[PDB]
Formats: structure tokens, C-alpha cells, sequence
């Protein structure tokens, strides 16, 4: 029965033979047949052919890592880019995709191909590559552990927040409006969440700052709409253009100068009435 | 009495459709869902009004008794009388 | 047929004339060509020129019209649009 | 004197099935006796007959290849090197619309952003000149077009606001928006779907999904304001899960998401894709309160009631079949596309489509067995699952420098059109070969057999 | 002034009207349309032969 | 070739109608007088346009391939394409 | 929505403008009165007034028009009528 089945298998394998993806995916779909000893002896050149495809695939995965491992995050010479991920989060996702393909290559070769003399030589190489991916990822997490804890110490930059630190500030040295919640803390909530969602353990200190930063994140995004509206309506006007809009802006600017939860949310409610007026007049000058 | 004949028509070789429609344009029970039944009953009612005119327009002393439509998905059958018309659909063979 | 009506500017005799002229055409002819043809031809015959007619199960429109002459009305499943300009 | 008038035909009344006792049922029985005598003869002849063996007819020119000539871009956006991923097609099939925002490192979007609309029917169509343009002071990345009014398009922002435009009033193209309230998103948003208002289903509401791990349903009233009425959170402990997932960390953490697709025959059922790499099944009726710390005017609940087998990392697209209620496709960071049935936790099929990252998946509006996918190498691909079980049927190279490509949408009514968008601030529109454009023999039966083949 | 009638859907491809043919030159002559008569008459002939085999 | 195939159909038991139509309601082959040929051609062209429309309203992903029309005096059969169509007419069976 | 046409009396610039304005009306609206409102409003603005426009997928019509001004056309599964009278 196997001999007649193996004739049809060897025919189907010969139809797909041009593509290494189709060959590997057929060897997955019919793996339990290819395991059996007489069928394994009937398909010996096809086993050596898949070994050659997988050995070249391990060369290509290591060559891609050798170029990328010290290249710039997201750039075509470095780790690939997903939607809205950070430098570290792109780097981790990219490394785990290399691990996944090297690990699947090892597992499929182990069941199907492990009689062959080349399989011992190349299994050692593929396992060693997979351990080098683990080790280099761990070196990135050791650097991340130091560098997040040292960054979090600089709360005055906005990398961490005291609740008794300032909401928003009209810095009279610049005339600009500033919000003390750093852009890096908004990235830290994305980072800690995406790490948790994929399955990482989060350090206690990082979780404590993330708790403070979560509730403040709602407020900080409101405060950044106000701050960017003020900084952009200021930059739209050279002093030759200002005093006329400055009368309407003086209602909104009284609330901004009063920066010098219930206080802030009542302040925001008044500020949204002033924003209907000011945003309508901003469009008129544009 | 009637529902047993509907099972007899549902049982046919390569077939899955029944709709009966009344001369006022309103459908009776079907093995299709109500969205599909409404769509088929209304559309084919308009098409059969044109069909019965077309045969009478060729000869006012003639009248119409059966119709077929074959299509890329399926064949459709139509059979009208005084108070009712039937739709049947046969899967492609 | 059942008659249902909404948006208009004409004296009541002209509203009733549009309903009757369309009803009599719908008995006389099975094809919308002859319905719209008869509605214009009777309006041009009784009234002064110039008249335009549309007869459909689905339409929307924007048009110019002369004061005391516009109507839109339904006779069963079919709607009719009838206006004077020219 | 002259006046101008407007009039409109109202929507058609739906007909109803009638119960039997109301009529003279013996006349239906006598009719069925006469008609069954003929119909028995004629159905046996039609079952027997050779009359259509190899018979064919034509209604279109047999175009031999998937082929294109369009290039859509806004030069003021392109001069800044901005990236694009949004496509939507309007209800009249006239407009394709597009949105510019850099996703490149997720970096803080105080940068300019544009929404662009092209009406491809225009004899005044030009490559470098959108039919309409609107600006936003932070990155926009969604569009969905309203299911009836063709001017109406809804989109989500970096930093969490939702905006709704009406391109029928281009001197004031934009007023329906959240502002900011306790109801809102905060982290980057990208999904929109339009959903009918419960009990008032000729009206429509905007749905939004975000890297927050919130799902929200919105409506507009008055100047510059949206109001909310359904709210869900992906609180990580609460959802029911498959054995590849460990005992989950703090339930006060959400799992972020961006996909939506609805099972089109039963509108309670929607599918979500996640930052955690697992697809979810979700119901618009799941009542379990979320216990999220943050306030909202309507309290948050778990949206989900099932978890499917995971991808190798984050998911960025999902789509549901318009022909079989149970089926959806997913695409993610691992170089693979998977098919699932909403009855079973394993994938019905898995395919690898690149060595690099992917994100698009869509089903043809005409063909039950056609799906399309798009790739960060700069390519678009189409698969005909009636022609092969393993090999992609068409591959298309969109960027000559191999800069990243990610969008797919199929046109609403000119169903021969598929459009795709890319990192060089551009969208291109592809007309498919006739084999994609018109339905094959027994494809609905073959899709039922495909789902049945590994019913397990 | 000129008068016009017009419809959707049409009663033919003569979609509008006011108050041998050139189209025949390609239509009679085309070898593809001559082949469609080979095919359509083959269908008619097997339908007639099936109806005679049922009748006789 | 084709003319002999029309003569074959003209000879069959209880058969006499053959018309070919230009998709402008006007005929290009006939075994009948031109006035009656034009009556059947224009009526069948109207009826094909409504048939194809009806199939696309029933299912926009489907399309028409054949039509058959049975009347108490005769049966009519219709085979359509984009550019051209055949009508054939026979006594009942 | 691709176009299909059979009628002929207007100058070619007016044929171009009428199809283009209706195309812009298809991005502007679906509710057919508003589609026809765009088409008519631009024709009354550029050309000499007054214009009439209708948009429908199930209608018949009979109308009279000034010399060198009429068009009727199908866009996809919908039909459009545009003419000057008055």
C-alpha cells in the first residue's frame, strides 16, 4: 500500500519541486507519512533536496541577522518596521520572527531529515544561531533594564511624574506652552502594554510609574491639544498679525495663565467653550 | 396535504429552491430565507409580467405556460397559473 | 390605483387633472413612454406651453418651474414628476 | 416668475411571506397538482440533458492579465517624505480616499497630516491633484465611507481623536468629532466601521478600535461633538483563552488591538486582531464589566467570547467572507496569512507569503475563493483557492525601489478594481484579469466543501 | 424646440427617441459570431433530438 | 456550413421559426417574413434586457446564459451574447 | 461608474461638462435630488439659465428642449437626464 502511495507522493513532490515554500509545506501537511521507514527510504533524494533548501535558508537567516543586528531600527539595513512600534519593540518582534523560522526549520528537519550526515552538522549550526538570537536579545534586555531605571530617575524631564509636579507651563523665557508629561512616557505605556500583551513579566518599579502615567496620560493628551493649539496659533502670527486675534485669544489665555482632578476637569470644561470660539476664528485667518 | 408536496419538490435531483407567489405579487412559504424569498419573489414577479405580455404581444389569442432561465451559477424554472406562479432552482449539471 | 401626494404649487383642478390624466394613461398603456407622452400632450392641449414629464419607481430631481405650476405625486408603486418651464 | 424645486422617491417597502389559512388552500393544492406533473417531467429532463456541456456566453472583453494605469499622490505631503496607509471606496463607487501619516517609529505626531479624495470617473482626474484635500494637525490613519451617502467618511487619529468628514460641503468639510472626553481613545487608533443604529437601522454610527484595547461606538450631535453608547475593553485576564496562552498578568492592563471584520449574515459577530498576536471573537452583547481604572460616561465591558490559535506576533488585518458566515482571514508580522472558521480554534489553513512583514487581507466582492494580501517588500498578491491549494496565483511589484507597500481595498460596484498604497506617499489602482472579475462554476459549493474538509 | 422620450431600463438599446444598416457589416461578417451560430444551433438540435427521443 | 444548419432546424418535426438579431432589435438571418421577424426580434431583445437585469438583481455575481418560453400554441428558445442572439420557435411537446 | 449613452443634440463642451458635473455629483451625494441639485446648479451658473436635471434607476420621461441643449446618459446602474427649457 505504501509503495503505491509513495509513487503518488513522489509524483506530487515532483510537481511542487520548484518552490521551497511549497516543498516544506507539503512535507508539513504529509509529515506523518514521510516519518515512516519504507516511505522515508523511497523519498531519499527528496529528503536531501529539502535538507539543501533548509541549509540555504539557515545561511540566509544568519546573513540577514549579520547585516541587521547593529543596523538602525526600522531602516532597510536594520530590523523591520511594524505599525507604530518603538525601537526596542520593533527589535524584539523582529528577533522573535528569526527565532520562529530557525526553530521551525530545526523541528521539521528533526522529524523528517535526521538520518542524514549533513543534518548533524547543520543542526548544530541552526541551534547555535538560535542560542545566539536568545543571547543578543538578553543583552538588549540587560541594557534596557539599566537604561529604563536610570531614565525613570529623571522625573523632572517628564520621564516619571510626582503628582505634586506641575500640570502645564507658559514659560515666559520662550512664550511657549509646555506640558510636563514626556512623549517617552506615552511610549512607555505602549511599551509596557505591548510587552504584557505578548507575555513579558513587568518589573515592579516600571509598573508603579505606569500606574501614575496611565491616569495622567488622559490629562496629558488633553493638555497637549491645548499646548499645540496655543503654540501653532502663536507661530501662525508674526507680531504684525497678533493683537486682533489676541483679544479673542485673551479669553483662552486667561485659562492658560491660570495654570500659574476636579480643578483640572472644571478648567478643561471652561477651556472647551473658549476653544469653540478660538478654533472658529483660527480658520478665518488661515 | 400541501406541505408534503413541497417536500416532494424539495427532494428533486440537483435542486434547492422553491418559492410560490400569488397573482397579487405576494410570496408563500419557502426552503430559502425571507431576505432571499422577498428578493426572488419580487424580481421574478416583475419579469413574469413582462413575459406574459411578450407572448400576448406576439399573439393576443395565445397564452404562456412555462419559462426557463439558465445562468452561470444555476438554472431557474418558472410555472404560472390563475392565482399562483412557482419558482424552482436547480444547481449546475 | 391608490393616489398619494406631497409637494406642489398648482390650483386644485390642475392637481386632479394630473392624477386623472396619469390614471387614464396607465389603463391605456403598459409602457412608461406612452404615460409620460400622454401626460405632456394633454397638459399642452388644455393649458399653455411648456411642459415636461417623468414617470418612475425611482428618481430624484432638481428643476426650475413657473409659479402656480409644479407637482410630484404617486399612483401605487409609481411616482410622477410634472413641471412647466419654457 | 421662476422658482427652483427638489423632489425625491422614498425607499421601497419590503414584501412579506403570507400564512396559508387566510386563502382558499384547495386552489393552491389544485395548482400544485397541475404544476408538479409538468415540473416532475421538466426537472427530470433538465437533470438528464446534455444541452449545455461546454456551453459559454460573453458579456465583457477577456483581459488576460492583472493590469494598471493610475498613480495618486499629493505633492505637498510627498515633499515631506510622508507615508500612507488608508484606502476606502465610496457607496457610488466614484471615490477612492487616502490618508497620510508616518508610522515609521511611532514617533510623536505634531507633524502635518492630510486626507485626500480622488473621483476616478472624472475626465478632470489628474495624478498630482486630489479631487478634494483636508488637513489635520496630527497623523490620521483610517478611512471608512458611509454605506449610503458617498461624501461621508470617518477616520481615527494618532493621540486618540475620531473625526468625521462630509465632502459634500468642502468650505467646511469636517464637523463631527470627539474633542476630548472621558469616553475617548488615547493611544494610536486605526480602524473604522459604520454600523446601523439599533431599531433605527437606516441611520448609522461610527465604530473605533485602538492600541488602547478599547472598542467604542459613536454618533454626532451639534457643533464639534460626538456622543458615545457602547464601550468595551480588552482587559487581559477577563477574556476566555486557548491553551497556548499562560495565566495572564494584571487585568488592570488591556491588550491593544487594530482589526475589525463583521460576519455579514449576523451583525452581532465581529472579529478583533491584537498586539498579543491572537485573534478574538466578539459579540456587541457581552455584559461582563471590565474594571478598568479610567472613567467613561458608559462603563466598559469585555467585548469577546472566544480566542483563536495565535500568529508569531502582532496582528494588523482581519477580513470576513461575504459568502460563508463562519469564515475569516488574518494577516500579521510573522510573514503568514491564516484562515479560520468561527466554530473552531485551529486555523483551517496557514500560508507563508513573504520572508518580510505583511499587512493586508481582503476577500473579493465577486469570487468566494479569491483573497488578496500585501507585503513590506513592495508587493501585492492575489490567491485563487479554486485553482491551487498551495501556490499564489498573481504577484505584483508596486514600488521600484522596494519601499514598503501596505493597503488593499476592492471597489464597491466596479468590482474589477483593487487599490493599494505605499511608503512613497502614493496609491495605485489595479484592474484584475477576467478570471478574478466574474464568478467561477460551483464556487459557493467549493467554499462550503473547503470549510467542511477539516471540520474537527 | 425638440421633443425627446427616454427610459431606464430600456425597451431596447434604442434608449431614447425624438418626435440595411452599418451595424450589420461587422455583425453578419464576424467569424466569432458565425461560430456562435454553430454552437447555438448545436444546442437547439440536441434539445430537439432529446424531445423527440422522449416523445417517440 | 451555417445555412445548412438553419435548413436542418427548419426541417424538424413541428418546427418553423428561426431569427438572428443584431442587439438593436433588428434581424440579420430569418426563415420568416421581415415584419414578423422584426416583431419577434424587438420583443425578444426587450425581454433579454429585462432577463439579464433580473438575474443581476437576483445575484450581481451571476449572469444570464439561456432563455426558454412555452406558450399554449408554441415554444420559443433564446440563446444570447453581448453582440448577437438566436431565436428558434417550435410546436408544443 | 462607467458611462453608456444614446441621444445627440448639444455642443461637445456641454457633453463634457454635463458628464463631469454629474461625476462630481456622485462624489457629492447619493440621495438623488441632491445629485440633480449639483448638476443643475453648475449648469445654471456657467450657461444661460434655466436648467432641469433628474437622476433615477427606474423611470420613463417625455420632455421638450431648446436647440443644441439636451443630454441623457447611464452611469453604472443609474440614469441621468439634463436639459434646458426657459
Amino acid at each position: 500500500a505504501e509503495q503505491k502511495i509513495a509513487g503518488k507522493l513522489k509524483n506530487y513532490i515532483s510537481e511542487i519541486q520548484d518552490s521551497p515554500q511549497q516543498l516544506l509545506q507539503a512535507f508539513l501537511k504529509y509529515k506523518e507519512l514521510v516519518k515512516r521507514p519504507t516511505i522515508s527510504k523511497e523519498l531519499m533524494l527528496e529528503r536531501e533536496t529539502l535538507l539543501a533548501r533548509l541549509v540555504d535558508s539557515i545561511k540566509d537567516f544568519r546573513l540577514d541577522f549579520e547585516n541587521r543586528c547593529r543596523g538602525i531600527p526600522g531602516d532597510a539595513s536594520g530590523p523591520l518596521s511594524g505599525k507604530n512600534l518603538s525601537e526596542v519593540v520593533n527589535s524584539i518582534v523582529w528577533v522573535r520572527q528569526l527565532e520562529l523560522k530557525v526553530d521551525d526549520t530545526i523541528k521539521i528537519a528533526e522529524a523528517l531529515l535526521s538520518d542524514l550526515p549533513g543534518f548533524r552538522c547543520f543542526h548544530q549550526s541552526a541551534k547555535d544561531l538560535l542560542d545566539q538570537l536568545k543571547l543578543y536579545e538578553q543583552e538588549q534586555f540587560d541594557d534596557w533594564s539599566r537604561d529604563i531605571q536610570s531614565g525613570l530617575s529623571d522625573s523632572r524631564s517628564g520621564l516619571c511624574i510626582e503628582a505634586s509636579s506641575r500640570i502645564m507651563e507658559l514659560d515666559s523665557n520662550d512664550g511657549l506652552l509646555k506640558v510636563h508629561y514626556s512623549d517617552r512616557l506615552v511610549i512607555l505605556l505602549r511599551e509596557v502594554r505591548q510587552l504584557s500583551a505578548l507575555g513579558f513579566v513587568i518589573p515592579a518599579k516600571i509598573q508603579q510609574v505606569a500606574n501614575i502615567a496611565q491616569k495622567f496620560c488622559k490629562q496629558a493628551i488633553i493638555l497637549k491639544q491645548v499646548a499645540h493649539f496655543y503654540n501653532s496659533i502663536d507661530q501662525q502670527m508674526i507680531q504684525s498679525q497678533r493683537p486682533m486675534m489676541l483679544q479673542s485669544a485673551l479669553a483662552f489665555e486667561q485659562i492658560i495663565k491660570n495654570s500659574k482632578p476636579k480643578e483640572l476637569e472644571g478648567y478643561i470644561q471652561k477651556l472647551q467653550n473658549a476653544a469653540e470660539r478660538l478654533a472658529t476664528e483660527n480658520r478665518k485667518l488661515r | 396535504e400541501v406541505e408534503e408536496t413541497l417536500k416532494r419538490l424539495q427532494s428533486q435531483k440537483g435542486v434547492q429552491g422553491i418559492i410560490v407567489v400569488n397573482t397579487e405579487g405576494i410570496p408563500i412559504k419557502s426552503t430559502m430565507d425571507n431576505p432571499t424569498t422577498t428578493q426572488y419573489a419580487s424580481l421574478m414577479h416583475s419579469f413574469i409580467l413582462k413575459a406574459r405580455s411578450t407572448v400576448r404581444d406576439i399573439d393576443p389569442q395565445n397564452d404562456l405556460t412555462f419559462l426557463r432561465i439558465r445562468s452561470k451559477k444555476n438554472e431557474i424554472m418558472v410555472a404560472p397559473d390563475k392565482d399562483y406562479f412557482l419558482i424552482v432552482i436547480q444547481n449546475p449539471t | 390605483r391608490k393616489a398619494v401626494i406631497k409637494n406642489a404649487d398648482m390650483s386644485e383642478e390642475m392637481q386632479q387633472d394630473s392624477v386623472e390624466c396619469a390614471t387614464q394613461a396607465l389603463e391605456k398603456y403598459n409602457i412608461e413612454k406612452d404615460i409620460a407622452a400622454h401626460i405632456k400632450k394633454e397638459f399642452d392641449k388644455k393649458y399653455n406651453p411648456t411642459w415636461h414629464c417623468i414617470v418612475g419607481r425611482n428618481f430624484g430631481s432638481y428643476v426650475t418651474h413657473e409659479t402656480k405650476h409644479f407637482i410630484y405625486f404617486y399612483l401605487g408603486q409609481v411616482a410622477i414628476l410634472l413641471f412647466k418651464s419654457g | 416668475n421662476h422658482v427652483d424645486a427638489q423632489v425625491q422617491t422614498e425607499a421601497p417597502v419590503p414584501v412579506s411571506v403570507q400564512p396559508p389559512s387566510q386563502y382558499d388552500i384547495p386552489r393552491l393544492a389544485a395548482f400544485l397538482r397541475r404544476v408538479e406533473a409538468m415540473v416532475i417531467r421538466e426537472l427530470n429532463k433538465n437533470w438528464q440533458s446534455h444541452a449545455f456541456d461546454g456551453f459559454e456566453v460573453n458579456w465583457t472583453e477577456q483581459q488576460q492579465m492583472v493590469s494598471c494605469l493610475y498613480t495618486l499622490g499629493y505633492p505637498p505631503a510627498q515633499a515631506q517624505g510622508l507615508h500612507v496607509t488608508s484606502i476606502s471606496w465610496n457607496s457610488t463607487g466614484s471615490v477612492v480616499a487616502c490618508a497620510y501619516g508616518r508610522l515609521d517609529h511611532g514617533d510623536w505626531s505634531t507633524l502635518k497630516s492630510f486626507v485626500c479624495a480622488w473621483n476616478l470617473d472624472r475626465r478632470d482626474l489628474r495624478p498630482q491633484q486630489p479631487s478634494a484635500v483636508v488637513e489635520v494637525p496630527s497623523a490620521v490613519l483610517c478611512l471608512a465611507f458611509h454605506p449610503t451617502q458617498p461624501s461621508h467618511v470617518a477616520g481615527g487619529l494618532y493621540s486618540g481623536e475620531v473625526l468625521v468628514w462630509d465632502l459634500s460641503r468642502l468650505e467646511d468639510p469636517l464637523l463631527w468629532r470627539t474633542g476630548l472626553t472621558d469616553d475617548t481613545h488615547t493611544d494610536p487608533v486605526s480602524q473604522v466601521v459604520w454600523l446601523p443604529e439599533p431599531g433605527h437601522s437606516h441611520r448609522f454610527q461610527v465604530l473605533s478600535v485602538a492600541t488602547d484595547g478599547k472598542v467604542l461606538l459613536w454618533q454626532g450631535i451639534g457643533v464639534g461633538q460626538l456622543q458615545l453608547t457602547e464601550g468595551f475593553a480588552l482587559v487581559m485576564q477577563q477574556l476566555p483563552r486557548s491553551t497556548k496562552l499562560k495565566k495572564h498578568p494584571r487585568g488592570e492592563t488591556e491588550v491593544g488591538a487594530t482589526a475589525v471584520a463583521f460576519s455579514s449574515f449576523d451583525p452581532r459577530l465581529f472579529i478583533l486582531g491584537t498586539e498579543g498576536g491572537f485573534p478574538l471573537k466578539c459579540s456587541l452583547a457581552a455584559g461582563e464589566a471590565a474594571l478598568t481604572r479610567m472613567p467613561s460616561s458608559v462603563p466598559l465591558r469585555a467585548p469577546a467570547q472566544f480566542t483563536f490559535s495565535p500568529h508569531g506576533g502582532p496582528i494588523y488585518s482581519v477580513s470576513c467572507s461575504p459568502f460563508h458566515r463562519n469564515l475569516f482571514l488574518s494577516a500579521g508580522t510573522d510573514g503568514h496569512v491564516h484562515l479560520y472558521s468561527m466554530l473552531q480554534a485551529p486555523p483551517l489553513t496557514s500560508l507563508q507569503l513573504s520572508l518580510k512583514y505583511l499587512f493586508a487581507v481582503r476577500w473579493s466582492p465577486v469570487r468566494p475563493l479569491v483573497f488578496a494580501a500585501a507585503s513590506g517588500k513592495g508587493d501585492v498578491q492575489l490567491f485563487d483557492l479554486q485553482k491551487s491549494s498551495q501556490k499564489p496565483t498573481v504577484l505584483i511589484k508596486q514600488t521600484q525601489d522596494e519601499s514598503p507597500v501596505y493597503c488593499l481595498e476592492f471597489n464597491s460596484q466596479q468590482t474589477q478594481l483593487l487599490a493599494a498604497g505605499d511608503a512613497q506617499g502614493t496609491v495605485k489602482v489595479w484592474q484584475l484579469s477576467t478570471e478574478f472579475t466574474e464568478q467561477g462554476p460551483r464556487e459557493a459549493e467549493d467554499l462550503d466543501c473547503l470549510a467542511a474538509e477539516v471540520a474537527a | 424646440t425638440r421633443e425627446v422620450w427616454t427610459q431606464h431600463p430600456g425597451e431596447s438599446t434604442v434608449v431614447s427617441g425624438g418626435s440595411s444598416d452599418a451595424v450589420v457589416m461587422p455583425k453578419i461578417d464576424t467569424p466569432r459570431l458565425c461560430s456562435f451560430l454553430r454552437a447555438a444551433c448545436q444546442v437547439m438540435a440536441v434539445l430537439l433530438e432529446e424531445d423527440r427521443l422522449a416523445a417517440e
